[PDB]
RNA sequence: AUAUGUUAAGUGGAAAAGGAUGUGGCGUUGCCCAGACAACUAGGAUGUUGGCUUAGAAGCAGCCAUCAUUUAAAGAGUGCG
RNA sequence: UUGGCACCUCGAUGUCGGCUCAUCGCAUCCUGGGGCUGUAGUCGGUCCCAAGGGUUGGGCUGUUCGCCCAUUAAAGCGGUACGCGAGCUGGGUUCAGAACGUCGUGAGACAGUUCGGUCCCUAUCCGUCGUGGGCGUAGGAAAUUUGAGAGGAGCUGUCCUU
RNA sequence: GGGAUAAGUGCUGAAAGCAUCUAAGCAUGAAGCCCCCCUCAAGAUGAGAUUUCCCAACUUCGGUUAUAAGAUCCCUCAAAG
């Protein structure tokens, strides 16, 4: 469950630190939003230097929910904060070196650079 | 179809004819099909 | 009613038998039946049809010169067949025959079944030129119309099922 | 086709194909009996009807229901049966099978049948505006003293009466709903069990209707 | 209810500029068994686009100049172009 | 809509917005079907048919409004005492305090600002949401049903193949 | 998914020798309309239908006495309130 103005942790080296969301897209009055569902967001918290800078509006993907998501087997997973990774609107993000586990669930949303670019997914 | 009160041939091989109570023009160009409403 | 003056309808080897208020044509390739009309009234002399209107009002003039139409046209199909001709424009389209019912193939994701009825034949020439044969000009007009109600033709290219002697209102609109 | 009576025993989960989780609802459709058949040449319309849970037969200083009564006796009687505390009747069915007093088993279905299933609601009682109606409440806070109250019930003086359908609080109550769609994916013949995919409607020992789905 | 009509819209049982005919009634009028009005198809001309000829334009940028007759009969082309 | 008129109400017809709950028009915002196009396609434009359903969340302003950030298939326009306070708030404003500007000799005033400023009611009848009792249904019962009718539902994106 | 249609699209076809979607006909055509789907429904005073069960005498039969099938009071309860 991530809706709008929660603050999250941007798992990447895009330039971000900190990143609140302003919508969740997909459709028309969409509330939340799981692990690779994509965000548009503003950062709050930016590293100095990189890429994006403090008040820049950037679309992102979620990684690693608190509230995770639940699998075909009845399996679940589940994270200690919620993660995000900032996008370069072709599904594709903008940094290399993209930091902490990310959830299985979005290898089906095409987002394989992502993964590639990651630790051990789970 | 340009619905209008006022149907009138527009060029002279267009013709004024009335189907179902209400009056239309035919004619060879379809931009002078009206019918009047 | 110039054309219920002329209400001769000459018949030939087709034996037209009335009915009283409707009129049955038989012939080489027969029966059809039509419910005519009321007020027009009906005499074979000795050869010949005639078709009579009364009182000279303006719903028995109307209706007197359609009923002559509607004998001349049903003993005519019946003596020679009606026949309407419609032909295929556009780069790859082929019509051709299931059997009895016909399989167009013009643009779309999926070939078009048109299912044939009584009295009509559907005939290909060489995949872009379709004949309806038939006894009855309503029914092979109807059927002529829904070949092309398929896909009618265009203005750009001339695309499209079009009649056989169809003056396709062309237009030159360029990139 | 295929119509048969059950009764809610709960719910469990069942492992399938590539080991994917799916709920299921026991049902234990026992002792069901073709009990009369109907005809349209002496009703109007061409059903069976099906009883299903066999209760204990006439007794004299009976008080309750589990003992049935002489109207019940005599009519599970033309056919060769118990009297059976629930008795409903399936038009969907073809009539020219089913002869009457043929015990319906729980084998009229494969696992994969599409299927309908009917029966009551719980029953929550007497309930508000914002429970029985998906209403939104009022503001807690701010001065205000709104909360779980309906909302307006009218315009003015056009319209100076309460129009009907106004969604006021009252008994959200056990009604007959249908849940569409369902699978069957477990007949288990010894157990007389269908293990339904998903959620009945009713409370555990209710009553329920599996006929297959008219969609 | 009689008698004679009218209207076909439920007009009756709410409008206007205008738009059309839809039928009544009353006229005036010019056309015609020397055969009209359709429609039938059949000659469609020619010097010649002649001139200003006009991007060449030869029914047509625009000035028309638009005379004779291949002719029973059509135009220095009615006109679609 | 701004008005005009002064007909109802001054032994009271009590409040602008917002909230909750809606409902109705169609001069249609999206989705449906068409005509025309100065419509290649992709897009459009314009007109016609149509109310079935749908028609977002924030920032600023008491604001209606408006601007703006995001979205969305679309973020329709109106009517219902500018719908709805014996359903709610009371920010806006006609109360007493105080202050500025301005005006007045003054007490004061502005319809200029600014801070603060008590929201009563146990539902009789109608109407509505549930629920029982009585009687009728030409014998009395038990059980299953017919459906005259009424109500609910009804939206839509994206992607892949062609 | 069916019917019937809107705007529209036609076929045949006169009136009006032609032409003409209309006048007589014949089609086709939408998230709309009617079904289809889901509930609720014989207080549907038109009160429906099927199946099963029950069958009285006293007695100006006025009524009473009892009762049938069936219920209920009461009592134990909740899947119901
Ligand atoms: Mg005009
Ligand atoms: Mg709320
Ligand atoms: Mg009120
Ligand atoms: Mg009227
Ligand atoms: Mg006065
Ligand atoms: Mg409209
Ligand atoms: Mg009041
Ligand atoms: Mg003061
Ligand atoms: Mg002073
Ligand atoms: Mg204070």
């Amino acid at each position: 469950m991530i809706q709008q103005e929660t603050r999250l942790k941007v798992a990447d080296n895009s330039g971000a630190r900190e990143v609140l969301t302003i919508k969740v897209l997909g459709g028309s009055g969409r509330k939340t939003a799981n692990i690779g569902d994509v965000i548009v967001c503003t950062v709050k918290n930016a590293t100095p230097g990189g890429v994006v800078k403090k008040g820049d509006v950037v679309k992102a993907v979620i990684v690693r929910t608190k509230s995770g998501v639940r699998r075909n087997d009845g399996s679940y997973i589940k994270f200690d904060e919620n993660a995000c990774v900032i996008i370069r609107d072709d599904k594709g993000p903008r940094g290399t070196r993209i930091f902490g586990p990310v959830a299985r669930e979005l290898r089906e949303g095409n987002f394989m650079k992502i993964v590639s670019l990651a630790p051990e997914v789970l | 179809m340009k619905v209008r009160p006022s149907v009138k041939p527009i060029c002279e091989k267009c013709k004024v004819i009335k189907r179902k109570g209400k009056v239309m023009v035919i004619c060879e160009n379809p931009k002078h099909k009206q019918r009047q409403g | 009613s110039r054309v219920g003056k002329k209400i001769i309808d000459i018949p030939s080897d087709v034996t037209v038998t009335f009915d009283g208020n409707h009129v049955t044509v038989k012939g080489p390739k027969g029966e059809l039946s039509r419910t005519l009309n009321e007020r027009m009234t009906f005499k074979q002399e000795e050869n010949t049809i005639e078709v009579v209107r009364p009182s000279d009002s303006k719903e028995d003039r109307t209706n007197h010169g359609t009923t002559r139409a509607l004998l001349n046209n049903m003993v005519q199909g019946v003596s020679q067949g009606y026949v309407k001709v419609l032909e295929l424009v556009g780069v790859g389209y082929r019509a051709q025959m299931q059997g009895k019912d016909l399989i167009l193939n013009v643009g779309y994701s999926h070939p078009v079944e048109i299912k044939a009825e009584e009295n009509i034949t559907f005939s290909v020439e060489k995949n872009t030129v379709v004949k309806v044969e038939g006894i009855s000009k309503e029914q092979v007009g109807a059927l002529a119309s829904n070949i092309r109600s398929v896909r009618p033709p265009e203005p750009y290219k001339g695309k499209g099922i079009r009649y056989q002697g169809e003056y396709v209102r062309r237009k030159e609109g360029k990139t | 086709t295929k119509g048969i009576l059950g009764r809610k025993i709960g719910m469990t989960q069942v492992f399938g194909e590539n080991g994917e989780l799916i709920p299921v609802t026991v049902v234990e459709a026992k002792e069901n009996v073709v009990l009369q058949k109907k005809t349209v040449e002496v009703d109007g319309y061409n059903a069976i009807q099906v009883g299903f849970e066999d209760k204990k037969a006439y007794k004299k200083d009976a008080k309750s229901n589990k003992y049935a009564n002489k109207p019940a006796e005599g009519h599970a009687k033309k056919a060769d049966a118990a009297p059976k505390r629930f008795i409903r009747e399936f038009r969907n069915v073809d009539v020219d099978a089913y002869e009457v007093g043929q015990e319906v088993s729980v084998d009229t279905f494969v696992a994969g049948d599409v299927i309908d299933v009917t029966g009551v609601s719980k029953g929550k009682g007497f309930q508000g505006a914002i429970k029985r109606h998906g209403q939104s409440r009022g503001p807690m806070s701010h001065g205000s003293h709104f909360h779980r109250a309906p909302g307006s019930v009218g315009m003015a003086s056009d319209a100076s009466r309460v129009f009907k359908g106004q969604k006021m609080p009252g008994r959200m109550g056990g009604n007959t709903v249908t849940v569409q769609n369902l699978e069957v994916v477990q007949v288990d013949t010894e157990n007389k069990v269908i293990l339904v995919k998903g959620n009945v409607p009713g409370p555990k020992k209710g009553l329920v209707e599996i006929r297959t789905s008219i969609k």
